[PDB]
């Protein structure tokens, strides 16, 4: 839209997308940014196990359309204060991503179903707390995945799923058994007036 | 309709909060609201007026936005915002002035003015700051088929109609028995007078009754029933019913005996009170029926005995009186009050530019005739015009 | 009792701000409050009723968090929100109505019903949206034992006692001298009559007095003062003090002189006004003292000298009268008024649901009976019930 | 002026918003404003008082900032809020009290107290949180030179002056023809009396006129109209014209004939109503002219046929009367009313310390004396005083 | 409003400075101003007229700029600039002609015409050359709530009302004592006449007084108090007050004794002068009270002794007279003067096209009725119309 | 006495030309005059009163140069200018009123008050906007 | 705590910690700052011998709990207007010492 570029200081509690939502005027792009801003997980207790579930608008994959429309608006504005070649390159990129809409929809639905089915096979409480060691992931692989996905579906193999479930329940049982043993020993030691 | 209230409330809040020196982190909400309003408002013209002497005006909209660059508001930003705000205030005032005068017999709950009708379109529905105010909230709740209400102070609902009904009458008015009542504003005073002073009355007791209807159902009425009425306790000389002769009235106020106050609804008894004076509470009523008895003094004293000769020659009639006041009440429909100038605004706007009388409102907005024959279409039109009037009175103080 | 007020405020804000179109940046705070209230109100079961005709009902709360995604609230989100808003409104109405119909000597400040007892625990204290209104903030200040008060317009503070006294009287009804007055709500009108017109009275001056106590304390009260009788200046017939027959009254009104008004507090004179009418202001008082004198006019005219004979048979006794109206007041203890209607709501609920009579309130919420014997336990219970009524009176209009 | 209201609003909102339980995202703006205020005011000094019995104090500011980050507000934050809020409340109360009892002649709208004079500089210009009320917003708009206004309920605009004018007198006071009227509070009651029933003027019709001025412009006033006098219908003895004798008054009431009520502006007719008894509205007026005609009834009956003799001696005089009461109005300038608590606040603060009478206001705030010679300087001083009182009334509850 | 004054002043300065042969280095400022004006003015249309016979006209704006290429102005550049300038002058004249006629009861200080209202928008605020002129500077200072003033010559403020008040009167006018005064323009002449010539007067001295109010406060008034008035010093025959008979006046002018001139403000004494004739100075006054004494000559001469017979037969009455003139004064509000044609412009524009009389200005702009009942709204409307008139008179000579 | 007239003319011109909107090319001369007057009036203290009922007041001058950057004078610059314009107007009013109430046989042309004596020295002669009146 | 950096002048009669004490209204850290502010050697005499000894409160090892509580309060604090990694490292080191 040719508005003055924002200088988002590194460290403000606000996010760049929040400021963009508070700034721009066009409808679809603002709606999509607003969706990506406050989209948080929901804590749901199922069968005595705490889990994290995405919003229902993500599993059926309709929100992707609410993405694409906004992107489509990005192809209509004249891109003032920019040379023609930059606009041409950006339009080429957005068109290449747009023509694969069905592939993206299928990939997102597959991801949602696979995550739900697999995550339903854990039996220990989970929390959303950032840890120290952080995973490294470059975006070129993501671009390759978005450009290379096809038609064949992928469903987790039942044998692998059962093996994973068995390992997880074994780990949980071992953890609980060791906890109880340690608690019993410490309680007995502190009740027998042991202090040396 | 709600669009106009949203605009007025947003303008007032912006005029309230945008003052020099304030920190921007306290008007972020209103800044977003104002920017959205400017984005949606631009590009659409308007027309108002065209009837009577009201000034026809054309409208344009081309304004900038209010960016986020400062940390504390300076004078210049406030001045720019204020310059835009005053223009929008003038726009709202003129739209309201156009809307108030007109009316319609049918669909009298829908918008009528061209500007308001265009405003009701869907693409403007993104501006609704709140609905906290009483009248707009009542309108919104009435939109969805729900019970409503109105907190009214001294809610004048009784039409003004001075009238009396005789019960016993000589041709030359020398032996009268009847009732005088006067219903002014929200004040009812009923008096029962006798010339015989219960000397020839059956069982020496004269019976009095009086029923006054009410066109609209109220609720939660604090009723102050004070005896010893004042409207008829002094000498009078009035014309007769046929308007061909007159009569005299020499009153003496006695003690009203066994005062009975009844409040009815739908034809059944709701709340009753016997021989209680002061303040009472009624919860749901539509018809008021006041009845009591005038009791002859069982024994007298020389002056009293002379004052009530048993025979026909009479020179001092006796009367009892009661006063009915509604110091507070809640109704289900819009009515005239005294805590605002809504009816005053309607009357002033109607009279200022001399709009010829239409097919609904009687000429001059005389409240007596308007409340005389109450019809649902009239009530709906009055509700809409009063909502617009309350919108106007929330911008110009 | 704060939790109930917070719930009512949240429900009203949700019902007035959640309409199709408003930007999410204007209701983010409300959505956060709503989510906190719902997550803290899940997994609990409540029961209301058991007394009166209130049908016993049970309640659950298994409502998920509201949506937090859309830039503009569309219709479907509003309907989803209302699907639990209606339930919440019904629950709050039932809880407050259940609380309203119970009282006792003890627990004057603390709640008595089960619902308020369970809600006011430690864990539920997470919900408090604000304390913006008057009554809840006054209640909180009372809980800290600090300065309290409200504002009213023409409050009924003086109980009903239509009384009169005679200083010189005999069954001949020719030489009477005394004072008669009426106290209804806030309208105090006193009148002093003297049959002899102070012929035999020494110094030609007759002195009258009248003392009226107030049940509470009023600060910064504006009073309208008038010099002439407006309710006791017409012929009357009144019975005896103990009651054997009736006497006669035919008043003529002079202009009282040395009209002195005293606002006495704890026996110390604070405000003094002499020979003044119109507007009078008293900063602080708890009693009203009135004094006036009757002066036989020195000079005479035949129409006057024919009506005050030095002889014994009189015809027109002299009388003065004063009008004292309290048109505005700020008090410390809770009192009924004319503008507000909380007493009306409480009485309406009591009468509709037919509550058995308790050992605290006089039957039928008779204000005069309630105020004639004001007691601290009554004051605390009435403050609690009035706060509950004010909480209720902003959810079902 | 504006700074004081900003401080009062911030403190009231903080005390109504800071309590245990609420989410942090609920009072973020208020915390930001509070930190801004404490930063701005820190390190300065003030000293209020120095006249009357009001003690002199010295104020400092050293309170630290807030900033605790908790999902649920705890009691430590509440404790700090309580302490700092109490200190600021005491400071604002003291500065308001000092601002009260000081008056000036030249440029009365300007601030007077030294603390307030220091409080309107450039370095205090940040904290202007909001202006959300009637009086403060009216003041702000007046500072911008636009139309002002206030809401009112039964204003007291007519100074109490009971006067009576005669058109034909007599040394014996046995034959009178004149008018009598009183104007107290929000009521005007006029009456014109005759002794011969106008058997001396042509057509047997006597025509009284009445003119009453208004000390300030009024707009949008609803009028209650009653065609029967309430005050002048009792046997009365009144003082003569020269203050040397007393005359008699024996009234009787007829029906007013050809009643015309005129609301005139600059001597020009705007609103006119004939035989419209009940409720009428006038849009913009400053002068009230009332004319009614007492007409001898054409045909009679024994009682009235005798009681009005055409000979000299009379037993009963004839009189008609109108009661005109304004219930609500809006004025462009500051006026007192019996429906608010402003004048009481001013007089209470003034008599609190027995201040010597100022060089502008009349002694003891005798409202009649103030309204008599209504001067523009007195108007400006009244505006400032009432605005300061309204600022003070927002806190002490 | 200031935009119009800026345009007029810029046009006049450009017409003054752009003459053939002048060096460009002396009009660089005005060239920049003109180019900025042309840049901001283009692209926005206008409409004027529509009421009465005023010609409705549409307006366009498409003009070049004035470049900087020359060193001395040639004929062609001057001609092009002049051709544009004359068109802009016609535009200003027509806008003013539209603005002058109309008025409004409310908001009578804000613009009313469509062209002016559109001009007040923010995007035109870049053109304000100066505010040196008296009226525009006063308007600008009044915009920001500050004391104003006006240098006026012979400031007519006294309404024309010829009236007299008798003090002693025979039925056939043979023994008169009273005062004659005539207040024309800014000239007051008061005469005190006696028929007895102080032969039967108490202490042989007759007292005279006369009070004349003033609706608007002036300042710095040079007062020329010249004795020996001329308005009543010649034979007269005038009708009586009731208009049913006449009287004669045979005057003799005596020496006014102990002339007392008092100037008051707010009800207090400001400046006094005893027995001084000539020119005096008053600084602040609102009411003028002239009083003096007529002294009988202690000793006479044959002709004088005959001219004042002690007995009743009179043929030569005595009179004293004073003249009050205001040769200079400064006021706080706009008033009619004689140093311009402002009121003349208003009257001429009103009468030329016959606009029907509105709700504020009395018909025909008769100054007597306009100044009779002075109200602040009328003063504001007159101020705006006079500012526009002064704008017009600064373009067409 | 010329310095007082120059000060009055400068104050009137500043109060009549400095409003939001005027191009800077029309007030460059006035801004230069204002800056010169302020820089020549800094670091001096004045006292007025002592006779009549005039309240004795003391004055300072520590006001920085006005802004010289914006193409169009916005509201904030106008407010900053008025923050010292009000002070200057009050000072000039007090000085002239103090001078007005003193006279004598000698010094018929020369000023008699202290303010005019101190102002009319050599160094302050840098301020003279015009002599148009 | 989102406050401006403490402008200060060397040589004032009051230490900066006093200014910190009378500028922060967070009860835990304010109380800890006050305790450190008025922590001075105590002048006592034992058997005619002059000695400087510590306060009793620190002697039994109790102030460490106050320090740990204040640090944990700082740990979950918002820490506004600070970059990501710097704030994360600061609060994680604070947690390490707590």
């Amino acid at each position: 839209f040719g508005m003055q570029r924002m200088h988002y200081r590194n460290g403000d509690p606000q996010t760049p997308f929040q400021i963009a939502e508070q700034q721009i005027q066009n409808f679809q792009v603002a709606n999509w940014l607003h969706f990506v801003n406050n989209n948080y997980f929901r804590q749901v207790v199922i069968d005595g196990v705490l889990n994290q579930v995405l919003n229902d608008n993500i599993r059926n994959g309709h929100v992707i359309n609410q993405l694409m429309e906004a992107l489509m608006q990005l192809s209509r504005q004249q891109f003032p204060t920019m040379p023609v070649d930059y606009k041409r390159s950006i339009q080429r990129g957005i068109l290449l991503l747009s023509n694969r809409l069905g592939q993206l929809v299928d990939l997102t639905r597959l991801l949602a179903y696979s995550y739900e089915t697999l995550m339903a096979c854990v039996t220990m409480n989970m929390q959303h707390v950032q840890t120290l060691t952080t995973e490294k992931l470059q975006l070129t692989s993501v671009t390759s995945l978005c450009m290379l996905i096809g038609n064949a579906t992928v469903i987790p193999s039942p044998q692998t799923l059962f093996h994973y479930y068995n390992v997880n329940v074994n780990f949980h049982s071992n953890y609980n058994e060791r906890i109880n043993d340690a608690v019993a020993i410490i309680t007995a030691a502190n009740r027998l007036n042991l202090y040396q | 309709m709600d669009v106009l209230y949203s605009l007025s409330k947003t303008l007032k809040d912006a005029r309230d909060k945008i003052v020099e020196g304030t920190l921007y982190s306290n008007v972020s909400d209103l800044i977003q609201q104002f920017n959205q309003m400017i984005i949606t408002m631009n590009g659409n013209e308007f027309q108002t007026g065209g009837i009577g002497n009201l000034p026809i005006r054309n409208w344009n909209f081309n304004f900038g936005l209010l960016g986020t660059t400062l940390l504390n508001l300076d004078a210049n930003y406030v001045e720019t915002a204020r310059n835009t705000i005053d223009y929008f205030v003038d726009f709202v005032d003129n739209v309201c002035m156009d809307e108030m005068v007109r009316e319609s017999q049918r669909n009298g709950i829908a918008p009528q003015s061209d500007s308001l009708r265009k405003l009701s379109a869907i693409k403007f529905k993104r501006i609704n700051f709140d609905n906290s105010s009483e009248y707009i909230e009542n309108w919104n709740l009435q939109n969805r088929r729900q019970r409503t209400g109105f907190t009214f102070h001294k809610p004048n609902i009784f039409p003004y109609s001075a009238s009396f009904t005789l019960n016993r009458s000589q041709p030359a008015h020398d032996n009268l028995m009847g009732t005088m009542w006067l219903n002014a504003g929200s004040e009812i005073q009923v008096a029962g007078f006798d010339y015989s002073c219960a000397i020839n009355a059956p069982a020496n007791i004269q019976q009095f009754e009086h029923i006054v209807p009410l066109r609209r159902v109220l609720t939660t009425a604090t009723i102050t029933l004070l005896p010893d009425a004042e409207r008829f306790s002094f000498p009078r000389v009035i014309n007769s019913a046929d308007g061909a002769t007159t009569w005299f009235f020499n009153p003496v106020i006695l003690r009203p005996n066994n005062v009975e106050v009844e409040f009815l609804l739908n034809g059944q008894i709701i709340n009753t009170y016997q021989a209680r004076f002061g303040t009472i509470v009624a919860r749901n009523f539509d018809t008021i029926r006041l009845s009591f008895q005038l009791m002859r003094p069982p024994n007298m004293t020389p002056a009293v005995a002379v004052l009530f000769p048993n025979a026909q020659p009479f020179e001092h009639h006796a009367t009892v009186g009661l006063t009915l006041r509604i110091e507070s009440a809640v109704c289900e429909s819009v009515l005239a009050d005294a805590s605002e100038t809504l009816l005053a605004n309607v009357t002033s706007v109607r009279q200022e530019y001399a709009i010829p009388v239409g097919p609904v409102f009687p000429p001059g907005m005389n409240w007596t005739d308007l409340i005389t024959n109450y019809s649902p279409s009239r009530e709906d039109n009055l509700q809409r015009v009063f909502t617009v009037a309350s919108i106007r009175s929330m911008l110009i103080k």
